[PDB]
Formats: structure tokens, sequence, C-alpha cells
RNA sequence: GUGAACGGUGGAGCAACACCUGAAGGAAGGCUUGAUGAGCGUGUUCCCCGCAUACGCGGGG
């Protein structure tokens, strides 16, 4: 269907870990069942949902960003900007002069069809290694190829069942090549990293227009690129 | 008496034509719903019949400047600078009423049911202001027929019979001009822009967040998207002013709201600048009068709208106003 | 065999002439389409959820 961006900025640049860290802690003493919302928490416990994220934090290059995937996703954000807005004009009014913070909204939809030709799709910082027989795949290229293509496509339907538009199943992809690699902390000063890939280069024969989130902890802020802005553009 | 009044519109002229009209982004003045239509109001155009194939006569668009807006225009400008000047020299006190009948044609909405008697008639009509602009409760006939301005165009080859055969232009003569509105609290970004602010920048964020809830969500807030549709500047556009048994008085204010016509704009669309025009020539009865400094030549009545703005009283202006 | 049986209501004839809905009337007044999500930090085994039923697969932050 649409997925919603909503945009906040601070005045100064905070990533989208930290900043999902900071809003988990300006309003965990009041209003908690909102945190539960934005985080896609359990309804009874802490712990998160093993679904798709329909909410997923973002970057901006003067903050943060949210986005939330389909109705509910969308009417989370729309429940849950102001409270939110209100706590940072609190926070970053109690120390210093003070600051304004401005925002954007945007409710993007998304789609897909089936071309006969490759399309050239990069991505940016999307994890891709998380157990032992993960990184045992990434060794060889051979059996790590083939990883990352079902890796990507599993991703892609993924999101297509849980935004509730059905994707053509005939879809065929292909990786060319990552420009760096690098870890990815849960939390830091933590011994635990997990690998990721920079710049990686996809090549899929149909066509998206939409927001598409690709790999692991898309909650955080890794792995998604808007489709649209890359469609047609060097 | 017959006026021609030649002009050419130095700023894009807008008068709004009445209609919701709706808009996208590349062209296509009225869409089918769902493609995003965004609010326009179109300049006003005139229907007329046109030679447009060889035998074949259609109605086509043209887009005019009313003949009822430039009546008023012209009777404007003649009460503002000929007019209420008299009237401050000689210490002359219109009332409401007569204020209004002035610039208006009637002090209030409803007029009455006595026609006036012929003496007032005479003594009005022999006015030049009372003469070119009736009305008033009595309902009094005037003596000027203002007619619409149509640029000198194809679509207008059977209007202009005679005169303005060259100078025709055959393509389209609007263009669409796009005018957004912006939020300045969205566009703020700094606090010490909002020091000036009452209530800090507290006040200015509980404002994003009044946008916000209606970007969720009948109050309208701000950062509306508008077109409306312009004539195009530069070209040369007609006016008609016929006269019925004029005085001699009555022709020389036509003409001395003519000289000045430039420094006021024929159209709305006020703070864009729309509407204004320099007069390329202007022909009494087809005479060729116009200078670049005014009118030259029409000397008698010149003379008989000198010799009708002395001794110009308010009483004329009171008498035609009062109700029966 | 009806106190019955018979029997054309017909013809002629203009609803005509004369008469103006039309006089007065501003589509206006305000508004930055540029402003955008886009290119920049993490060096290794730790949590919880399902399918199984542990031989392991899938995934969450």
């Amino acid at each position: 269907m649409f997925v919603k961006q909503v945009f906040f900025d601070l005045g100064a640049r905070i990533h989208a870990d930290e900043a999902r860290a900071l809003v988990a802690k300006l309003l965990d003493d009041t209003q908690p069942g909102l945190v539960s919302a934005l985080m896609n928490y359990m309804p009874a416990s802490k712990t998160s949902k093993t679904e798709f994220p329909l909410v997923q934090f973002s970057n901006f290059n003067q903050g943060f960003a949210l986005l939330g995937f389909g109705e509910v996703g969308a009417q989370i954000l729309s429940d849950a900007t102001p409270i939110i807005h209100d706590a940072m004009a609190k926070l970053f009014a109690s120390r210093g002069q003070g600051v304004v913070v401005q925002v954007s909204s945007r409710d993007v939809p998304l789609s897909c069809e089936k071309r006969p030709y490759g399309l050239q799709y990069t991505v940016a910082k999307m994890v891709v290694q998380k157990k032992h027989e993960h990184r045992e795949r990434l060794a060889n290229p051979e059996t790590g190829k083939v990883f990352l293509e079902g890796l990507f496509l599993r991703s892609l339907e993924r999101q297509a069942a849980a935004v509730g538009m059905v994707l053509p199943r005939d879809l065929v992809v292909s990786f060319k090549g990552a420009e760096r690699v690098s870890s990815v902390k849960l939390r830091p000063d933590s011994t635990l990293a997990h690998g990721s890939l920079r710049h990686a280069v996809f090549e899929v024969n149909a066509r998206l227009g939409g927001l598409w989130s690709v790999g692991f902890l898309l909650s955080k802020g890794f792995g998604h690129i808007n489709t649209d802005l890359q469609l047609g553009q060097g | 008496m017959q006026i021609e009044v030649t002009v050419r519109n130095i700023t894009p002229i807008f008068s709004a034509a009445p209609g919701s009209n709706y808009i996208t982004i590349d062209g296509t003045i009225n869409p089918p719903p769902g493609v995003s239509r965004f609010p326009l109001v179109r300049t006003r155009m005139m229907y007329v019949a046109a030679d447009v194939g060889d035998g074949v006569i259609k109605s086509v668009p043209l887009q005019i400047v009313p003949g009822n807006t430039m009546r008023s225009l012209l009777r404007r400008t003649m009460l503002k600078h000929v007019i209420e000047p008299a009237l401050v020299e000689k210490g002359n006190k219109l009332s409401i009423g007569a204020y209004a009948t002035a610039y208006s044609g009637n002090a209030t909405g409803n007029p009455d049911g006595v026609p006036s008697s012929f003496d007032e008639i005479a003594t009005m009509r022999a006015h030049p202001f009372i003469g070119l602009f009736g009305g008033g409760p009595r309902m009094l006939e005037g003596r000027l027929m203002v007619d619409s301005l149509y640029p000198i165009h194809t679509n207008a080859e059977r209007i202009l019979g005679a005169g303005y055969e060259n100078e025709m232009m055959s393509g389209p003569i609007t263009q669409v001009v796009w005018a957004r509105r912006m939020d300045p609290i969205l566009n703020l970004g700094s606090s010490e822009d909002v020091e000036v602010i009452n209530g800090g920048a507290v006040a200015a964020n509980g404002w994003i967040q009044d946008l916000l809830a209606n970007s969720k969500a009948n109050g309208r807030g701000l950062k509306a998207f508008n077109a409306h549709e312009v004539v195009i500047p530069g070209l040369k556009w007609v006016w008609r002013i016929s006269l019925d048994r004029p005085t001699d008085a009555q022709v020389g204010l036509v003409l001395l709201a003519l000289n000045k016509m430039t420094n006021e704009r024929i159209a709305g669309g006020h703070s864009k600048d729309y509407g204004r025009f320099v007069i390329d020539g202007v022909s009494l009865n087809g005479e060729q009068v116009w200078s670049q400094s005014g009118i030259t030549g029409g000397e008698q009545y010149f003379d008989a709208v000198a010799e009708a703005i002395d001794g110009l009283s308010s009483k004329e202006f009171e008498q035609f106003a009062q109700s029966a």
C-alpha cells in the first residue's frame, strides 16, 4: 500500500540507533504503551516481535526519520508524532538557549512490476552475517553468492507480505559486488559485532517503486534506501 | 462618439474567471478526479465566433478583461484623480450615499420604483460624471458604453472588422502561473530567529504540532499550492468606449481619465503587479490623438471639461443619490 | 302493426390590431514549489521467538 516517512530535525545530526535509544529513554517513565507501538515490542513483555517491523527508525541529515509501513504503521506514526516532538522540545529547551525542531511528512506508495531487463539497485550499510553458518557461507564466493541471492529475495517477499500486496514470484535477482565490509555493534562498548556490507549492488529484472528494506536489523535503520530516488538516476 | 484605446500590456493580465477550475502538474485543465487536481482560477474568457477554417465559423475561446471591470476602472480613475481633487479644491463634501453612488451607481441595493423627473434627467445627463455613469435610486441611463478588452487576435478577426488587420497573434495567449504558500514557522530554522516571537521556541514548536496533527488528519492551516491562468504580457489589446450623444465635457472627462490610464491596473492580482500597461494609441471617431505625453488633440473636449470641473458642486452627486 | 311509420339543424364568418426586460454593477484581496528523504562511526558469539522435536533450520534488537 503506502509507507509514511516523518522527519525530525534537532539542529544536529543524530544516528538512527542512538536516536532509537534516546526515544526509548525519553518516554520510558510515562506513556509506555506508545513506546511498545513505536518499537514493536510484545503487548505483554519488553522483547520485540519476531515478525517484520512495521515501524523502523531511519537516518536524517539533521536528525532522525521514522518509517511506518502499512495502515497500522502509518497510524502508529500518526498517534506517535506530536508526543515524540514534545519530548525532544522539552529535552532541548531544558539545556542551552533552546532549539526549534522542524519536521516533514510524506506518504509514498509502494509498487512493483516485472520487466524483461535487469535493473541496477544499490544499497548501503546492510547487515548480512548473524550466525557462524553465515560466516561459513561468506568465506567462499560461490556459496556466499546464493546466500545473498536468497536473502535479498526473501527480504523482498517478507516486506511484501507484511505490507499486504502481491509480488510476482518469478523474479531473478543477482549480486555484483560490495564496496566495503564493516562491523555493526548492537550496543556500544560490547565485544559482540556482526558483519555487514557497504555499497552493495544488486540487479533485479523487476522495478521497485517505493521504500524497500532488505536484510537484518531493519528497525535499527540498516539496509533500506528509497528505490524511487535511484530510479533512472545516477 | 466612438473611442478606440489600443494598449500593450506590460505585466501579465489576470482577471479571474469565476468557476472552481482545476489543473494538473503539466496542463490538463479540469482533469478527471483522482489525478490530484490543484485549484485553478482562470483568467476571464469570452467565447467568440471566429473564422476557424475556410467557410466555417466556430465559437472559440479568447481571454479578455470584462467591459464591466474596466467601466468601473475608467470610473475609478475619473473619480480619484479628477473628481475628488475638484471636490477638495472647492471644499465640497459628498455624503456616504453620494460617494457610494458615484463609485458604484447605487447608494443601496434597492433602486427606487419612481422614475426621475425630466429636469433631473436633463441636468444629470448634461453633467459629465453622472452622464457617463448613470444609475442611482431612480436608475439613470448613462451615456457611456464600455466594451471589453479584446486582444488583437485571430479569434477576434470577426470583431475587428475595421482597422487592426495587422499585429495579429496566431497561437494561444495564456500561461499558467503557479504560486505556492509556504509556512514560515516550518522554514525558520533557528532559535535566534525565534527570540522575537513571544513565548520562545516552545510556542513555534507547538504550532508545528498543530500542523502535524492536521497532517495526520476542517480548519485550513497553511502551505497551499495554487495555479492561476494568466494572459501573457506584451500583447496588444483594443478597448472600445462608445458615447451616446455626449456633451463635450463628458468626452473631455473621458480623455482626462484616459491620459493617466497607465498608472492603474487593467486586472486583478494586485500584489503580483498584474495589469500594468502602456497605451499604444487612442482614436476619437477613428482619429489618432495619442502621444507619449498623453493625448495630443481634442482641445475643445479638454476646454469643456476644464470649464465643467469649475463650478462642479457636490449637490449634483447629492441630489442624484437621494432616493424618493 | 312500439299513440306507430317520414324527416340533415343547416348554411355564412380571421381573435385581431398596437407594444424594446432593460436600465445600474471591478472577480477580487492576500500568498517564496524546493525544499526533500540520498554520499559520512562501529572488527565477533551474547540475548528471546517459531518450525521442529533437537540432526538443525528459519529471525528479533
